[PDB]
């Protein structure tokens, strides 16, 4: 399986732990409108994030992959 | 058909055009049980993730195990396209085309205790017969529902089932109701 | 039980939570969330699954706010189909839908618990003995009547009635009938049921000292809810009336008012749900459950649950699938009209449209059926020359008919009845009238016998010898 590949291991979840920070998510798409973030498995439906640049945004949708 | 058994059968029309048909299969095996293990699956989904830091990783990956060059073009092509997140079912989906084109047909035999190899092989004569595939595969399942006999779940998924067990019980009390 | 659930995604009110494989709810099966609240840890949403996705996680509704749910909580399932308490403790006390006490009092005991959604009663047992009820209303005891142990809908368009209809119907007979009553808020505006809890605990029915003496239960799962309480606070109600017919024994005359609403949330939940929306935009299982409701409402050997739905015919649209669809269920409809209410009949029941299976001669009394088919009869001519009227000048139809008409404007006034719970948008005294009086007044007022009395002297008048006395009284402040 993946025995030797422990190094390849480490590198994965160092790349998971720099994507996937908790109360974090980034910009999939950004359409006229709504955003479609990826991430916030911590977010709860209708909590405000912060975008970073400076503009709020309330999460309606919480679909399985993308938090629109 | 399903985008996982097109792509699965795509897998197995190279590995079918180039005589490396069971090496395939035993490297999409390895794949798939690469591909389980959530953290794995979690790093190639994730778009995210840069596609050059994907495609390195999935490159060392490769030259890990010795993959198949054309499964390595494969996985490669699944990352090109979005359908990435779509890889454990289409990695499930080759086993069936893989049997399809290779002419072989599962026979799950599900009974209550383990089974004899030599008896096993008597069931896939018997089921061979009745299908008419070349080197019919057998897994075995033991099962603590059923009572005396055993289940065959030959077909083309689960589809045709045969079983004097428990539901012997059954349909004689079925039939004991009567109303 | 122990199913931890990991919610997976939440699509409005609509989330879809991941059990493990093998450990996975059934369809209908009550979902605990424990999760967090806006402040403060506890709290406890409920779910009730609707359909399995198949990929281990399961559609769940949620009968409270959605909002501070999280992406991955821990969620058990109780196994049971949403159990409810019932029974000698449930009097009194207005219900939430999760099955919980609203009024602030003390909680109920949960030793009579009931699941909520069950199977129909079976056709091989049903009561059905066709018999008359004396509601109060000139008009609907007459025109339309209503049949006790069997329901009854009060359908309307926005704000004809059908509400302040209720509070007279319950103020009439939550004393009559010694069985219990239970109102089921379905999607109500809060303050009409605020005002229908006061005019309860005033009136007696509640009698909030010893509260074990109510005649009533109510359920209220009213606007400011989320779709899920207004998809089952009608089942609700009917659990309670459920448990008033299997183990009482007691004919219990339940209310459940803006039906339609029930109906509605399952619209705004199906589009969710996955599943393609029907005609003008209602669910696709309109029919299935909209008789999932009105057929346990069946007088059934042990009892007689005499239920009166106020259905909303939304903007007048009679042919809406969500009332089309409850005419079929419904024994003695009453199609309440904007039109009629327009020139302040009230109530504004259409004499015409007010229909009802207990209008046969031989259940309901020869003189009775003769003098409902006189009145059906004037009022459709009435309406036929309704054009004519309008058009080509009121004299130019013919002289006979002329006196149709006036006996039909005598008829189509008399037939308002000032309310008790009324009393504030009339200004007049309420006035209580049986079938016999509206009866003998109808028949002397088609009969062209008093045809000389001012018309203003039979609207908003209780009885026909008081219609006589404000003859006498208009007439003298006339000249004076
Ligand atoms: N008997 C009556 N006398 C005076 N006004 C009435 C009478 N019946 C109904 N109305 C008027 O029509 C309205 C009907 O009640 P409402 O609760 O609005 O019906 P709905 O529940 O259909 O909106 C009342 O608000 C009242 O203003």
């Amino acid at each position: 399986a993946d025995e030797i590949s422990k190094i390849i291991r480490e590198r994965i979840e160092g790349y998971n732990r720099e994507v996937k920070v908790v109360n974090t998510g980034t910009v999939l798409q950004v359409g006229d409108g709504i955003a479609r973030i990826h991430g916030l498995d911590e977010v709860m439906a209708g909590e405000l994030v912060e975008f970073e640049e400076g503009t709020i945004g309330i999460a309606l949708n919480l679909e399985s992959n993308n938090v629109g | 058909d399903s985008t996982a058994s097109r792509y699965a059968s795509a897998l197995a029309d190279v590995a079918d055009v180039t005589g490396t048909l069971e090496a395939t299969n035993s490297d999409v095996e390895k794949l798939i049980r690469i591909f389980s293990e959530e953290p794995v699956y979690y790093f190639f989904a994730n778009p995210v993730i840069s596609i050059d830091n994907k495609r390195s990783v999935l490159d060392e990956i490769i030259t890990t195990s010795g993959l198949q060059p054309h499964t390595a073009n494969f996985i490669n092509i699944l990352i090109d396209s979005e359908r990435i997140n779509l890889v454990k079912e289409i990695l499930n989906e080759f086993e069936d085309v893989f049997n399809k084109i290779t002419g072989t047909e599962v026979a799950v035999v599900t009974s209550v205790v383990k089974l004899e190899n030599d008896h096993l092989a008597q069931i896939a004569k018997g089921v061979q017969k009745i299908t008419g595939a070349k080197n019919v595969r057998i897994k075995t399942v033991i099962d603590p529902s059923l009572v005396a006999g055993f289940t065959i779940r030959y077909g083309n998924e689960g589809s045709k089932l045969v079983d004097m067990s428990v539901k012997k019980q059954l349909e004689e009390i079925a039939a004991q109701l009567e109303m | 039980k122990k199913n931890l659930g990991r919610i997976a995604q939440i699509i409005g009110p609509v989330l879809d939570v991941a059990f493990p494989p093998g450990k996975m709810p059934n369809i209908y099966n009550a979902l605990i969330v424990k999760g967090r609240d806006t402040a403060g840890q506890p709290m406890n949403v409920t779910c009730e699954v609707q359909q399995l996705l198949g990929n281990n996680r399961v559609r769940a509704v949620a009968m409270s706010a959605t909002d501070g749910l999280t992406r991955g909580m821990e969620v058990i399932d109780t196994g049971a189909p949403l159990s409810v308490p019932v029974g000698g403790a449930t009097l009194g006390r207005i219900f939430n839908v999760l099955g919980e006490p609203v009024d602030n009092l003390g909680p109920v005991d949960t030793r009579t618990t009931s699941p909520i959604h069950r199977s129909a009663p079976a056709f091989t047992q049903l009561d059905t003995k066709l018999s008359i009820f004396e509601t109060g209303i000139k008009v609907v005891d007459l025109l339309a009547p209503y049949r006790r142990g069997g329901k009854i809908g009060l359908f309307g368009g926005a704000g004809v009635g059908k509400t302040v209809l209720i509070m007279e119907l319950i103020n009439n007979i939550a004393k009559a009938h010694g069985g219990v009553s239970v109102f089921g808020g379905v999607g109500e505006r809060t303050r009409e049921g605020n005002d229908l809890y006061m005019e309860m605990k005033e009136s007696g029915v509640i009698n909030e000292q010893n509260i074990a003496e109510s005649k009533v239960a109510l359920v209220y799962g009213q606007m400011n809810e989320p779709p899920g309480a207004r998809m089952r606070v009608g089942l609700t109600a009917l659990t309670m009336a459920e448990y008033f017919r299997d183990v009482n024994e007691q004919d219990v005359l339940l209310f459940i008012d803006n039906i339609f609403r029930f109906v509605q949330a399952g619209s705004e939940v199906s589009a969710l749900l996955g599943r393609m929306p029907s005609a003008v935009g209602y669910q696709p299982t309109l029919s299935t459950e909209m008789g999932s409701l009105q057929e346990r409402i069946t007088s059934t050997k042990e009892g007689s649950i005499t239920s009166i739905q106020a259905v909303y015919v939304p903007a007048d649209d009679l042919t809406d699938p969500a009332p089309a669809t409850t005419f079929a269920h419904l024994d003695a409809t009453t199609v309440l009209s904007r039109g009629l209410a327009a020139k302040g009949i009230y109530p504004a029941v259409d004499p015409l449209d007010s229909t009802s299976t207990m209008l046969q001669p031989r259940i309901v009394g020869e003189e009775h059926y003769e003098i409902a088919q006189r009145v059906k009869e004037t009022l459709q001519r009435y309406k036929e020359l309704q054009d004519i009227i309008a058009i080509l000048g009121l004299d130019e139809l013919s002289e006979e008919d002329r006196l149709t008409v006036a006996r039909a404007r005598k008829i189509e006034r008399f037939l308002s009845q000032p309310f008790f719970v009324a009393e504030v948008f009339t200004g007049s005294p309420g006035k209580y009238v049986g079938l016999a009086e509206t009866i003998r007044g109808f028949q002397l007022i088609l009969s062209g016998e008093l045809d000389s009395l001012p018309e203003q002297a039979f609207y908003l008048v209780g009885n026909i010898d008081e219609a006589t006395a404000k003859a006498m009284n208009l007439e003298m402040e006339s000249k004076l």
